[PDB]
């Protein structure tokens, strides 16, 4: 749902 | 406008988890009973008005501006091809240097990091929640529902809060009323005043993330000692039941705490006012 930096 | 208000969350017990995980994977498993003590929480996502007195008070600056870039959904111009890193977007150019917040003052902050997070809410005299508070403060007093008003995703037929309609990610189709963010006042506030806690942007929270969970009986859990990713929680302005089927308040998700997108942002909480 968020990528990882 | 009083956007940094907050509410009072009352003491009580809860069931945290569900012993009908929807995501198997992200440890929404088991439901065990969790006590937590009264507390306040922000009624609201922190919005960019309220992040830039932060910035005009310690001038801050975010992690993604120091980076040089920051994760943006391909449909509003990586984990997946819809989701890019792009050169100066940050908080103030949420889809990159050619975008503005100028016209959407009272929408949640974006592009803010766990870090960025803490450094905000201690500065306005509040911290983070931890993920059992922030579920906890989700369900709005009732007990084993998916969502924050009950189980109906549309209750009377009206939208409860700002997630995705149509095919994800080709399609958004806007039927709630906006197809990124809302206002942070915007839809129905939850049983205890709370708004948009599922839906809009995703929320920090203080734990480590880990999908392994004892059924023991806790009081004011703060997760694991130690970890790679801090707990994220609620889903966004993306969330579809097809994809992502994360705006209840069971779900939960992570990511490492330098981490910054164009669909993540937080609330604070606190013990006492401020
Ligand atoms: C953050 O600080 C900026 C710069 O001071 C504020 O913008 C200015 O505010 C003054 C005082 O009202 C206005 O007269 C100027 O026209 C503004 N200048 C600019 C650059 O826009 C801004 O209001 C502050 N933001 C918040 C949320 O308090
Ligand atoms: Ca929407
Ligand atoms: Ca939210
Ligand atoms: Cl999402």
């Amino acid at each position: 749902c968020t990528p990882s930096r | 406008l009083a956007h940094s208000k907050m509410v009072p969350i009352p003491a009580g017990v809860f069931t945290m988890g569900t012993d009908d995980p929807q995501i198997k994977q992200d440890g929404e498993a088991p439901a065990r009973r969790v006590t937590i003590d009264a507390f306040y929480m922000d009624a609201y996502e922190v919005s960019n008005t309220e992040f830039e007195k932060f910035v005009n008070s310690t001038g801050y600056l975010t992690e993604a501006e120091k980076f040089g870039d920051s994760f943006v959904f391909e449909g509003m111009l990586a984990a997946a091809p819809w989701w890019l890193p792009v050169k100066g977007a940050n908080w103030r150019h949420p889809e990159g240097p050619d975008s503005t917040i100028l016209h959407r003052p009272d929408h949640p902050v974006l592009h803010v990091s766990w870090n960025d997070a803490v450094a905000y809410c201690t500065w306005a005299g509040k911290r983070l929640p931890t993920e059992a508070e922030w579920e906890y403060s989700c369900r709005g007093g009732l007990h084993n529902r998916l969502f924050p008003w009950g189980n109906k995703l549309q209750p009377k037929g009206q939208h409860y809060a700002n997630i995705w309609q149509g095919e994800f990610p080709v399609t958004n189709t806007g039927e709630d009323g906006f197809q990124g963010t809302a206002p942070v006042d915007a839809f129905p506030p939850n049983g205890y005043g709370l708004y948009n806690i599922v839906g809009n942007a995703w929320e920090w929270t203080s734990d480590w993330w880990t999908v392994h969970h004892s059924v023991e009986e806790t009081l004011n859990p703060k997760g694991p000692p130690s970890g790679k990713d801090r707990v994220k929680k609620g889903g966004s302005y993306m969330s579809h039941r097809s994809y992502c089927y994360r705006y209840r308040c069971a779900a939960r998700s992570q990511n490492t705490p330098d981490s910054s997108a164009s669909n993540l942002g937080f609330r604070c909480a606190a013990d006492r006012l401020p």
